[PDB]
């Protein structure tokens, strides 16, 4: 949950 | 628990990024 609640950053940048 | 109280630094880094600048 500590890891894979980061990657929301990554799915910001590309829309 | 000391790790009890560890999940705002967790938490908060999201809001931090959001709008500086547009």
């Amino acid at each position: 949950l500590a890891y894979l609640g980061v990657s929301v950053v990554l799915f910001v940048i590309a829309r | 628990q000391k790790i009890g109280g560890i999940f705002i630094v967790l938490a908060a880094g999201l809001v931090l990024s959001v709008l500086v600048a547009v």
